[PDB]
């Protein structure tokens, strides 16, 4: 057999991977780069085999060439007979999250207004609210919408990086990896809980995690859920309680791609991996736990029950489903 | 409807 290549995105992600692969007994190997882009160029190059993706990374990755895997898979709202493995995976709620403070604040009147994104291209902080918002303004000036943002991944002088904060010294501001401060699902909630800005474009199990202490970190530590709102589409602000009737949209769980002629050996390892050190894993806690990051979401989301097999082997236009490659592409004609 | 981006 082969060893499996897997590709770390900054040097957090590094880190984990190089505890991953010295368990692994190096059935799993590290690569790294500084951009999500940038590993899939390593995958596509053959110099990494895989990494899991958000849905708008696996668009780009898809029209490259790359192929879904395996699906992460968090804990099902309904009882299931089903192993993990096989369970359907169900999609996450995309949502625009605000403070209850902020009482002004609707859907209708987030222009001029400061948000926070995970990163330019990903599906909740990205292609759902901005294509909303190009389409509603018929305008594709979308870099001018929000007064100032942080949108990990934008020209770090233009106002879309104006509220991102960079690494502890303030190096890297706005890099789309986890080292700047507001990157990703809890990067950009945090950039809302401390008021940096007015709206985050998350997932509604980001707001649950970081609340109500779900998370011990400091700056979540004291975050409570009623302290928050969901903006709808139809101009009202709803409890957070109420996302299943106050979303963007449903986005595809974030899954692992790979170059076509490695998915198989991907996907076997994988398995075999996640039976070590996935939810439950032989050997987690007490070695390794692959699907824990202390929050921080690194390599896969911390809320991933196990990686699940896709019905159907489909293409990734499949596995986006139509409609959100159709969005992503009608936004992209902008750029 | 187009192509790879790298
Ligand atoms: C919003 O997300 C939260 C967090 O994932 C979901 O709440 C979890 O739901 C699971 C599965 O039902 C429960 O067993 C967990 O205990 C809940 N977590 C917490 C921290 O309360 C919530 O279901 C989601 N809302 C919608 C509409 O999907
Ligand atoms: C933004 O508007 C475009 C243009 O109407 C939307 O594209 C359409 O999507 C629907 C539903 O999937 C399709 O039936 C149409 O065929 C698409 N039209 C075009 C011209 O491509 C797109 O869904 C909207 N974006 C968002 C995020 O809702
Ligand atoms: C390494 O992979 C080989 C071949 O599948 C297997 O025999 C061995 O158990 C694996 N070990 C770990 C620790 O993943
Ligand atoms: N807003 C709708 C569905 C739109 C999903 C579509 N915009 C996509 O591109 O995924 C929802 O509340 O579920
Ligand atoms: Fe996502
Ligand atoms: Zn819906
Ligand atoms: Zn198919």
């Amino acid at each position: 057999y082969t060893r499996v290549v897997w590709c770390a995105v900054g040097p957090e992600e590094q880190k984990k991977c190089q505890q991953w692969s010295q368990q692994s007994g190096q059935n799993v190997t590290c690569a790294t780069a500084s951009t999500t882009d940038d590993c899939i160029v390593l995958v596509l190059k053959g110099e990494a085999d895989a990494l899991n993706l958000d849905g708008g990374y696996i668009y780009t990755a898809g029209k490259c060439g790359l192929v879904p895997v395996l699906a992460e898979n968090r804990k099902s709202s309904k009882h299931s007979s089903l192993d993990c493995v096989l369970r359907p995976t169900e999609g996450y709620l995309a949502v625009a999250v605000v403070k209850k403070a902020n009482e002004g604040l609707t859907w209708n009147s987030l222009k001029d207004k400061k948000s926070c994104h995970t990163a330019v291209d990903r599906t909740a902080g990205w292609n759902i609210p901005m294509g909303l918002i190009v389409n509603q303004t018929g305008s594709c000036a979308f870099d001018e919408f929000f007064s100032q943002s942080c949108a990990p991944g934008a020209d770090p002088k233009s106002r879309l990086c104006a509220l991102c904060a960079g690494d502890d010294q303030g190096l890297d501001k706005c890099v789309p990896n986890s080292k700047e401060k507001y990157y990703g699902y809890t990067g950009a909630f945090r950039c809302l809980a401390e008021d940096v800005g007015d709206v985050a474009f998350v997932k509604n199990d980001t707001v649950w995690e970081n609340t109500n202490g779900e998370s011990t970190a400091d700056w979540a530590k004291n975050l409570k859920r009623e302290d928050f709102r969901l903006l709808c589409l139809d101009g009202t602000r709803k409890p957070v309680t109420e996302a299943q009737s106050c979303h963007l949209a449903v986005a595809p769980n974030h899954a692992v791609v790979s170059r076509s002629d490695r998915a198989a050996h991907v996907e076997q390892v994988l398995l075999h991996q996640q039976a070590l050190f996935g939810k439950n894993g032989k050997n987690c806690p007490d070695k390794f736990c692959l699907f824990k990051s202390e929050t921080k979401n690194l390599l896969f989301n911390d809320n991933t029950e196990c990686l699940a097999k896709l019905g159907g082997r489909p293409t990734y236009e499949e596995y986006l489903g139509t409609e959100y490659v159709t969005a992503i592409a009608n936004l992209k004609k902008c750029s | 409807l187009e192509a790879c981006a790298f």
